[PDB]
């Protein structure tokens, strides 16, 4: 019994199966949209150097 | 995109049994699961020119599971979808929550897992249950546990046959059907019902059938859910998606509890001397003569009602005839909403099987409104629920099954209180 | 899948379930050698409740026969059907109880209860999903009262998660078969009412009435009474056979049916039963079924429940009908008759549907109800009870064995005690 | 290929050996007359393990029938399967023992060994790669007991790593034919410790409470027990004579149920055993074979195994059968009755399945337990000896003839330490 | 490019009876098996029966070996009293098949460690193998005993004693349980009452996978040398859980919907493995993939980055790239009277971890319990053996467990 609460009180916590994966690529994909945005803003301040 | 349906009791898959011969009769394939790409939604195709339902088959007594496994349609189901276990929930709530319960949901779990992992754009599940029963009621409740922790931000279409006022085929339901809304009220999104005296009505009278038995119940179900997949399925003038009805129908997170009904359930003879349009199907949608769920929207006030339209409609007389009920005053609309209606058209008509007793009519319109008229119901329940459970009637069943008296009382105030949080809304 | 072991004692118990077999292995097309010879592939599917396949088409009944005297099993294998139970399950005492619930309780149950233990868990065991077991006895004997209450309060103890069905006929004046049939039937229900999950009340009295009336037969043989007996036993158990419309199982009933643990005793009947001259002008629909089953004169005991309430009650209809109509002919008749229904439970009437018919008839009905009105037999037969022992007549042949005074009045308090709680929810 | 002589002692032996080669040569298919007349290819290629061709495809027995009293050799002579073996072969003494021990062994053997080694010598380097011997003879009598057990001691002399087994009833005091039952028992078992490679005890007792509990014969002569006791022996060997899915020899069972040297002794079972009149109420299945032979009333010893518990256990299986079904079966029984199994031994049980059924039958089993419960005989033997040896009854009839007071005392020492390590090992 | 395959004893020749049938079945592709095969075993009685059989003519008549008479589930008996007879003459065999041979690319070896002809003369065959070749690989494809279902006695005496040698001398080993096969044949073939007869033909399912590469030609083939390198990360840990899929029958292949993605998945659940062991338990070193059929590149590739993002499992700290694939164009064939649907494409997994730590572990109780009171040893010992032998077997399996539990940390 107590290690049946244990495990229901655990699957609680981890929020669900599927959740791991959505957050791992939910923060790749936010790597990768920065990374886009940072090289449109120095393409802008290149381009009002010259 | 893709929706998987699943079934839980005796009443959930006789439901499916219509709705998957509908289906397969829609999309012209034959029951052995061949052709002679809108069947992408629900059928899955094996490469091989095979298409397979998504869906599982689940319940605790194996006697209507293997006349299907025997019937017309062997072939068309996958065997592992159709799960069935070896002794029944016998109309016990507790039974099928904790003692039965617990060994089958998680086979139904593992299942439906790899179900939505063949899926892409799943847009929800939609489950069937009667929640009279045991199984249906309880590992109903547990298996929409299990589904919320599971993904959450999926839909839940849960079209539940609550029982009829009067006409009733069980004595302990009062029990299971307040015991089982306690938990269907904070798991299910959008939580349909359907009554069984409101549809023996309509088949006495629109249909003129005065000897129905639970196929033309099930027959007319399945056309309502066909009604709302056609959305999905094809393309129209003006189409709605299942996650449309999770924001334009329910305003507060616990007000979900829909009012269906379908238009024209009209018999081979009616429809030869009769005229279709919109504006009347518009009108033949709002009587109460054509509603599924024993309760008058005329008691109630609406907060936001839903039209599927199917057939040859065009969308200028859609708006034409909702104008025209606004402006009528036997129904009236919430003061804090001054719009009230979603309104969806779609180019496919309803087609037709043979052998069920539905004509083949040029238009129809499925409406799904929500009112304060379902209010009276869940009192009208709680009523003679409590009117036994005072004097312990009927509890030593649950509680000896490893419950107590705690549930009950906890429960009871649980759906007390949501009688005045209905009343309060109304206001 | 689910299953029932079946479980006949004494001489009653017997003829009981004789024809029984018969009933049931004709139902499945299974003839007296005992081999299929049916048609229909619905059924085969589910031959596993009662039979074990043995070999080369040969089914074999899951029932023990339990007695004490030889004359009833010599009877049982000369009569058809009588060639397919296996001979292993005839166990068997020699000496004889006789109408002495205590030779049938302490004595000669002592020596031969093992033995039928013994058979039942090999029967149990031999099977995968108990559903229950089935006992057919009676109240006024012995060998199947006192002996066969013992295997009920031994099994319960075994396995006390299953169901558990007793038919049992009682005595009564009209039909006093015996002298001691009081203090038989006293310390049986006693033992009954803390050990049985529910029990279905007979008599013999009864089934003479519907035997001159609506049967309107000449010559009422014992086979007759058995006939009425076997097609209800068949008719509560369809469901699990057969698929239907709405099935509902023994738990099912059970938990339906029973309000408290100790208002589990019931009286049934059965329809269609009509005589030949007048089946002809009969029609076959749900009202003419409903108003033939509900009247008080065709009840399976003589205990009139319009001198009491009605519980709960239930109803099994066989037959390809419409549910619509199943149910709305029980809402007519909880309706107009509102006083003779409890007050504190509506919709008092469960109900379900199989689709598969019993063979020479297109339609029929098995009633179950729950009434209050069984406490005319409590009352009916503790008075005799009562008038024999404040003066301690036949009571040496209790005494003498190993009962003593004090299980008497134990017995007396308990039922006294039954029929005045009744009495309360009533 | 591998070869098995066989020799049979006394009036106990050559009726036994007289039944079992009936069975066998019914089984390769020989005529009465020495003649090859079956059917399948099968029957053939292994008869050589227990037949020669001579000429004509007169195919002899390899038995060695053997005696005091011509009764028993002319009795064997006048029935069928009579002429089939070599009349010198029926090596014969002429004066007789008697029911006494001493004659058996130390006078009248000392005439009669000669000529029975020189057949068996003969008779052995005739064929090629011999597997064993194979006696059957008896514990209470003279010339069976006394001098068969003097030609296994002097056989294991001369063949030290040939296998041997031994067929042996023993006495019991509930059928006690002779007076001096244990005098010669003791001595013989004195000797059978040491000398046999593996003895299957049989006796009496439990042979007539199988026909008359299981087999519900009425008049259970020797030829019917005989029978039984030929079918253990024909399902022992027959991994031998014919391909299976899993074989088993004689050394193979002999080193998976004899954990220490001297624990050799064994008990018998045959399954199925069924009566006549209810061999068609059965099914053929695994599980209802594993049934009847784990049944403690179902040894062909007096000696109820649940009295101690388990060493070993050994299941050779015949039919066509799933492998799955026989390893589940005997996991399933090591499971629920743990307390009867000895616990530092994991997997009691051996198993092995042949693909021919005996003939008539469709799936068959033999059981050899080698069990604690066998020393309660050595001491229901060891205290009767006692009783007999403490006032000297009956000792001059051996005395006279060679036996001195320190052979009893050694008798009596050997049962006492062997009863010992049995009881040490539970 | 040539590979012989040897069998011994009752189960090693009856794995080969079903594998030989394979072999003749599916087919200058076939220049690597035609028999170049040998039977041996110490009873004569399964032998003969093919000798007899349908493939009479098949086999040439000497290839056939058989001895005598029968070590009886003894491995003393079949290692140093009958085995001395009979090995000089099978190996002075094997020989001249190799000389018949070129381009020999190894040997492949079936045996069952439980009974003795299997374990004894098991290991003694493969003593002067090792001792003559050396370099050449030699596959050992055992069947080890089950925990709980079990057929003889002795056989954890045999199991241990078999270990000893099978470490050092064979190159490859697969482990096979029965349970887990019965539970393969329960599971997914829904098989309620299987028989050996039905083991033998999906065992030989794994070997035709794993040879079809030298056989036809495929996408990306691989030899029996490169298991050699990309499976076994030091010398004396070569012990592989077996895995295939799609195990199926005829009428549930053609409703589901056979992929690459699901199948690799399927491929790594511990419902699938031909060994009783639970890899949750253990980390995986390395694994390897054979593909068969109708595989592209891309969806084999895809699949291995799914498992690698998996949580459920997981691997040693070591290898980030933990996989061997390998892609073969001929897809898989079927036996009438077999129970294998025909199907596009199939995978035969073969992995190496640390769950195989856990059969030793538990093995080690059961030949411990007996070996202290010296049950049954005194039919070892008269054999030829003695008490030595015994310990430090036991001995070898305890330094086996904390190399493992070494290299899995
Ligand atoms: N609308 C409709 N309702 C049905 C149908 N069949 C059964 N029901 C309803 O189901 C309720 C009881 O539940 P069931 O589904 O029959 O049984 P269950 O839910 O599986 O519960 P158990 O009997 O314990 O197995 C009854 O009150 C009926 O009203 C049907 O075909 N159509
Ligand atoms: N998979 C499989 N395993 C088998 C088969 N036959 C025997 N076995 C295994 O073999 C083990 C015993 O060894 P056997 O092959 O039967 O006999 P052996 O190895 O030749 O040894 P001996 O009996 O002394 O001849 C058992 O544990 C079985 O699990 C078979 O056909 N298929
Ligand atoms: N319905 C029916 N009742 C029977 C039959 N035979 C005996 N009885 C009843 O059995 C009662 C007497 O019980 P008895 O047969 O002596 O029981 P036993 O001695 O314990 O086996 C009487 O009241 C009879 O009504 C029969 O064939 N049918
Ligand atoms: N089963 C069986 N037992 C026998 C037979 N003949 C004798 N016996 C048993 O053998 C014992 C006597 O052995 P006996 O014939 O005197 O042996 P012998 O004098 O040395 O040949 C008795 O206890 C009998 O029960 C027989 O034909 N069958
Ligand atoms: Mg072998």
């Amino acid at each position: 019994s107590e290690m049946g609460s244990t495990l229901t009180t655990t699957r609680n916590n981890m929020g669900g199966i599927f959740s791991a994966k959505e957050q791992s690529t939910a923060v790749q994909k936010r790597i990768k949209l920065l990374e886009n945005r940072l090289e449109k803003a120095y393409v802008k301040y290149n381009q009002s150097i010259t | 995109r893709e929706v998987i349906s699943i079934h839980i009791g005796q009443a959930g898959i006789q439901v499916g049994n219509a709705c998957w011969e509908l289906y397969c009769l829609e999309h012209g394939i034959q029951p052995d699961g061949q052709m002679p790409d809108a069947f992408n939604t629900f059928f899955s195709e094996t490469g091989a020119g095979k298409h397979v339902p998504r869906c599982i088959f689940l319940d605790l007594e194996p006697t209507v599971v293997d006349e299907v496994r025997t019937g017309t349609y062997r072939q068309l189901f996958h065997p592992e979808q159709l799960i069935s276990g070896k002794e029944d929930a016998a109309n016990n709530f507790a039974r099928g929550h904790y003692t039965i319960g617990k060994e089958i949901v998680d086979l139904a779990l593992d299942r439906i897992r790899k179900l939505a992992d063949n899926c892409t754009g799943l847009q929800g599940f939609l489950v069937f249950n009667a929640v009279g029963g045991g199984t249906g009621s309880g590992l109903g409740s547990l298996l929409l546990e299990r589904l919320s922790v599971d993904y959450g931000k999926k839909s839940k279409l849960g079209f539940t046959v609550y029982p009829s006022p009067q006409v009733s085929t069980a004595v302990v339901e009062p029990y299971n059907s307040v015991l089982s809304t306690h938990s269907l009220l904070e798991h299910t999104d959008v939580a349909v019902m359907l009554d069984n005296e409101a549809i023996y009505d309509i088949c006495r009278r629109s249909l003129d059938i005065e000897r129905p038995t639970y196929t033309n119940l099930n027959r007319l179900i399945a056309q309502v859910i066909s009604s709302l997949t056609a959305s999905l399925r094809f393309d129209g003038a003006l189409n709605v998606d299942i996650t449309e009805f999770q924001t334009n129908l329910v305003p507060y997170p616990r007000i979900h509890f829909m009012l269906s009904s379908y238009a024209p359930i009209i018999s081979a003879e009616k429809a030869y001397h009769e005229q279709l349009s919109v504006a009347e199907i518009t009108n033949a949608a709002f009587e109460p003569a054509s509603m599924m769920v024993k309760c008058d929207p005329r008691h109630g006030k609406y907060m936001a009602c839903c039209l599927m339209y199917r057939g040859d409609v065009v969308p200028k007389d859609v708006n034409a005839s909702v104008a025209t009920i606004k402006t009528k005053r036997t129904i009236q609309f919430v003061d804090w909403c001054p719009t009230g209606f979603k309104c969806g058209i779609n180019y496919q008509p309803p087609t037709v099987v043979p052998g069920g007793d539905l004509a083949k009519v040029q238009r129809a319109v499925c409406m799904i409104s929500n009112s304060t008229a379902i209010g009276e119901i869940f009192s009208r329940l709680d009523h003679k629920f409590d009117l036994m459970y005072a004097k312990r009637a009927f509890v030593h069943w649950y509680v000896g099954e490893g419950m107590e008296e705690g549930e009950f009382s906890e429960a009871r105030e649980d759906l007390a209180a949501l009688e005045k949080d209905f009343e309060e809304v109304g206001a | 899948m689910r299953e029932i072991v079946h479980i006949q004692g004494g001489q009653c118990g017997n003829q009981i379930g004789a024809k029984f077999w018969e009933v049931v292995s004709d139902e499945h097309g299974i003839d007296p050698t005992g081999t299929y010879h049916g048609d229909s592939d619905l059924q085969l599917e589910r031959i596993n409740v009662y039979f074990n396949e043995a070999t080369g088409g040969r089914y074999v009944p899951r029932a023990i026969l339990m007695d004490l005297e030889p004359g009833t099993m010599d009877s049982v294998r000369s009569g058809p059907y009588g060639q397919i139970f296996r001979p292993d399950n005839f166990v068997f005492g020699q000496t004889g109880a006789g109408n002495n619930w205590a030779k049938g309780h302490y004595t000669e149950g002592a020596e031969l209860i093992d033995s039928v233990l013994d058979v039942v868990r090999k029967e149990a065991e031999s099977c995968d999903c108990l559903q229950g077991f089935q006992v057919c006895h009676s109240l006024g004997g012995g060998t199947g009262s006192g002996m066969g209450t013992l295997l009920i309060s031994k099994i319960r103890e075994e396995y006390p998660d299953r169901m558990m069905l007793t038919f049992s006929v009682v005595p009564s004046p009209k039909v006093s078969d015996t002298v001691v049939e009081p203090y038989n039937a006293t310390l049986s229900v006693h033992q009954l009412v803390e050990n049985a999950d529910e029990c279905m009340v007979l008599d013999n009295e009864a089934l003479y009435d519907i035997c001159f009336r609506t049967l309107k037969l000449t010559t009422p043989t014992f086979g007759d009474l058995n006939h009425l007996i076997s097609a209800v036993m068949s008719g509560i158990t369809c469901c699990l056979r057969f698929p239907g419309q709405l099935n509902a199982d023994l738990r099912k009933l059970a938990v339906n049916l029973i309000p408290f643990p100790r208002l589990h005793f019931f009286m049934v009947g059965f329809t269609p039963l009509t005589s030949r001259g007048s089946q002809q002008y009969r029609a076959l629909t749900v009202p003419e079924l409903t108003q033939q089953m509900w009247d008080a004169k065709n009840m399976m005991c003589a205990a009139d429940p319009r001198h009491g309430r009605y519980l709960t009650a239930s109803a099994l209809f066989r037959g390809r009908m419409s549910t619509k109509e199943v149910d709305e002919q029980m809402l007519n008749v909880q309706n107009k008759n509102s006083s003779y229904f409890v007050e504190w439970i509506p919709n008092n009437v469960k109900s379900s549907v199989c689709d598969i018919p019993p063979k020479g008839l297109k339609m029929s009905a098995t009633f179950i109800g729950n009434s209050t009105a069984i406490q005319e037999m409590f009352k009916r037969v503790s008075e005799q009870f009562t008038a024999m022992f404040r003066r301690k007549a036949f009571l040496h042949w209790y005494t003498g064995e190993g009962m003593d005074e004090m299980e008497f009045t134990e017995a007396e308090s308990n039922m006294n005690d039954l029929v005045s709680e009744y009495q309360q929810y009533q």
